[PDB]
């Protein structure tokens, strides 16, 4: 569905 | 040599010196003779703690045989200018100028050790030259002696006539006598 | 005829207290909206302007209450949307257009009646960037929804599904009002940076805090649009909202008035709860002021007041059903502290 | 048919404060149509494409120029948005839809649609920010738009079909006006060129002065600066013409409140006239308003805040008040220190 990207 | 200590924090370990570690907790050390260089360092410390927190009391440990008068008066005005209450403690000895900064602390937050000793006398000086110059410098040091007695009475509560009679010569006062004299508030015998 | 500003404020006073600055702002907009809707696109000056309100206040100040009470007295349609579910760039979840489709349920599919409607949003602060002008990961509710909303406020037409042919309808927003307001968090830190100008160490450095400075009400009053740029809002979004309302923190006196004067004041609600049980409940004046002092310490607003009352009467509520032949119950100031127990009347 | 002298005067009637920008648009608009009059028939081969790149602050009139130009120009005009644009059309929109709306304005006239104008607002929205990635509004949108801007024939069902056929409408002839507010661009240009921070006695330091940061900085913009912003270099290469707009001056603000027919004073006084009381504003109040507006740095769009907040108290109690023939507003009312005095 959506997008997730982090660190 | 100065030992190094480690302060544990959430981010990580940080190595700090003993003197700097205690400074973080609003603690300043007054050691040795009172001179222009050591006095200028303490003034910066008081100002630094005021900005960090103006509602926390400052603790000033004094162990010194005294020194220059003009260097010490800068510390007295600084303690009164800042809002925080500058707590004072007597360790080892408190000479003429060391005693004035001790009694200059916040009322009710002054303590003396059970074996500490305080000494008070009149200002010391001297000059060599023409008679006209001696009169100028003599009137000046007389003003300081009068000024130092007025402030001593203000904090100790005694009368101006009593301080003059007691400061004509060296006068040693034990820790119990300092309480009766209004110089301090209590004694920190043991931890509670 | 149309309602007057003084008449609508007298109605709001029954449900709201201590927000005189905010009541006048909403009154002029409603008056302006009806005046704009009074003439049939005929006026001395063509291209009548649209003004958008930006409600800003502390937590529990009464922002959500005004939008609810406004719809009761408002004749034209009203909707209560939320910015939490807005999905910019058509991602999963609700979309900006949904706000328009929701406005038809209250208007019953009436385009001419819907264009004259009012819109209210909440939690608008939540969609602001994290005090950073350039967005690194294309925030969906940051650098996204805020931009998406610009088109609606500016005035455009969006297709909306008529029912749940399959053709769509177009409805303009140029003559529709929007009230976007939310309690901003951390705004006081930014305002302090630009207005205190006294930070530093030194004899001549004005550093006095926790006693006089850093007041929540005063800081908000001095707010300007340039200050919101450092917070995260885009200037374009702020440009569409010229009007700004700065509410204040509830005062001690305000709490006492809110306890009794409102129609749905907590004191009255508990009395109603006790009334059905058959035991009357009375609050002694002295006791009421004590509760107000505790509420301010919590710094939770009017909503937090319930906590104090619940704890004070927690024990009595438990023992009231099992007890019998009780006609009246009196609460004292000591009961609020918890040291003493309230007296009972048989 | 196009005239650069007259077109500048026409835009002046509806737009004020941007004189240099009007000259740039007149040249590109004239050159673009002149090219189509004799298409690739001159001796000069590989003629550069004539496009427009609007760049200015908020409330500078970017959206206004597109509206005024559409009214003055005879060919159909369109006003699209980049936020709605999405790649591979999942649920948002498709790039081809932009051509469909153009035909609705042109009434399915391919000969009349190819000579149309295109204006896309919020060009910065499509900036490629894919640091943490799929991306539907980033590279995908710019890639599709660049393909269209390059000039290609795209299938468009005429009227939707009652057929399985599509028309191959050209795109190189159609003009495009990419414009939007660039936030953070000034910092990028300032980062590249500062020429300061001199600690020597001879060296000079400018802390407040920023060498007309609002206008001069834009004038010295380069394509390489936009590359760091997120745009593709090929996209900027296709637009040799860039328009720079300076911040509105206090003098311009006064003109905007008097000359236009959409002036705040004209509409507000008209609103008051409906109530039955005339509204009067002195010249001293106008210049005072300009100073406050420039401080906000919100552009013309934020001008209304000062005027409305100042009149909040007056309008609140004006209906209850009676026997007031006229309203007089002094310069102090703008500050808010003194309340306005009514006339009976
Ligand atoms: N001015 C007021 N007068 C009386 N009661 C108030 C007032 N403001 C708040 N309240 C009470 O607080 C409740 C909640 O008010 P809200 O409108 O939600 O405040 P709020 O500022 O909107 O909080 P947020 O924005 O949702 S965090 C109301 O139902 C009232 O009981
Ligand atoms: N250059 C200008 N001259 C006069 N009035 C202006 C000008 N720019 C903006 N305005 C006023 O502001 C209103 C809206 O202007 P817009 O062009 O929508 O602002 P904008 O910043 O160009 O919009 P964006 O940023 O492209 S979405 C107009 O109807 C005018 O009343």
């Amino acid at each position: 569905x959506x997008h997730x990207x982090x660190x | 040599l100065v030992p190094m200590v480690i302060e544990q924090t959430s981010r990580g370990e940080r190595s700090f010196d003993i003197y700097s570690r205690l400074l973080k907790e609003r603690v300043i050390f007054l050691t040795g003779q009172v001179e222009d260089h050591m006095a200028n360092l303490i003034v910066a410390q008081m100002l630094f703690l005021e900005a960090e927190n103006p509602e926390k009391d400052i603790y000033l440990y004094i162990n010194s045989p005294g020194g220059v008068i003009t260097a010490g008066m800068s510390i007295y005005d600084t303690m009164q200018f800042i809002k925080p209450d500058v707590s004072t403690i007597c360790m080892g000895q408190a000479a003429s100028m060391g005693a004035f900064l001790l009694t200059a602390g916040a009322k009710g937050k002054r303590f003396c050790l059970p074996n500490s000793r305080v000494m008070i006398h009149q200002p010391l000086g001297g000059y060599q030259g023409q008679a006209t110059d001696i009169e100028i410098h003599a009137r000046e040091i007389l003003k300081v002696k009068g000024r130092m007695n007025e402030l001593m009475a203000l904090h100790t509560g005694q009368s101006l006539e009593q301080i003059e009679r007691d400061t004509e010569r060296d006068r040693f006062l034990s820790a119990p006598e300092a309480v009766e004299y209004g110089l301090v508030d209590s004694i920190l015998t043991h931890r509670n | 005829a149309l309602p007057t500003p003084h008449e609508i404020r007298n109605h709001l006073d029954d449900y709201v207290i201590g927000q005189e600055q905010a009541k006048k702002v909403l009154a002029v907009a409603v008056y302006n909206h009806y005046k704009r809707l009074r003439n049939g696109d005929t006026s001395n000056g063509v291209e009548l302007g649209k003004s958008n309100i930006l409600l800003i206040g502390p937590t529990g100040s009464g922002k959500t209450l005004l939008a609810e009470t406004l719809a009761r007295l408002l004749d034209v349609p009203f909707t209560m949307a939320d910015a939490t579910t807005l999905t910019e760039a058509g991602y999963v979840g609700e979309d900006v257009e949904n706000i328009i489709q929701k406005l038809l349920q209250k208007s019953d599919y009436d385009v001419q009646k819907a264009q004259r409607g009012i819109v209210y949003i909440d939690q608008i602060d939540k969609i602001s960037r994290k005090s950073d002008n350039p967005s690194i990961t294309r925030d969906v509710s940051g650098e996204g929804v805020q931009q998406a909303l610009l088109k609606l406020i500016e005035g455009t037409v969006a297709a909306v599904p008529p029912q749940g042919q399959q053709e769509f309808l177009q409805v303009d927003t140029s003559k529709i009002l929007f009230i976007c307001g939310g309690a901003f968090a951390g705004l006081d830190k930014v305002i302090s940076h630009r207005v205190e100008t006294g930070s530093g160490i030194g004899f001549g450095a004005t550093v006095k805090a926790k006693s006089d400075k850093a007041s929540e009400g005063e800081l908000l009053a001095q707010v300007e649009p340039e200050d919101l740029i450092k917070f995260g809002l885009i200037p374009e979004f702020i440009g569409r909202l010229p009007v700004v309302a700065t509410l204040n923190e509830l005062s001690e006196e305000a709490l006492i008035q809110i306890l009794k004067e409102p129609k749905n004041a907590l004191t009255k609600q508990y009395q109603a709860l006790f009334n059905l049980e058959g035991v009357d409940l009375e609050f002694r004046d002295e006791a009421l002021d004590a509760i107000a002092k505790k509420a301010m310490a919590r710094k939770t607003g009017a909503r937090g007041l319930r906590s104090i009352v619940e704890a004070a009467l927690l024990d009595t509520m438990y023992d009231l059903p099992s007890m019998e032949d009780v006609e009246k119950v009196v609460i004292d100031e000591s009961v609020i502290d918890g040291q003493s127990e309230p007296l009972l009347i048989y």
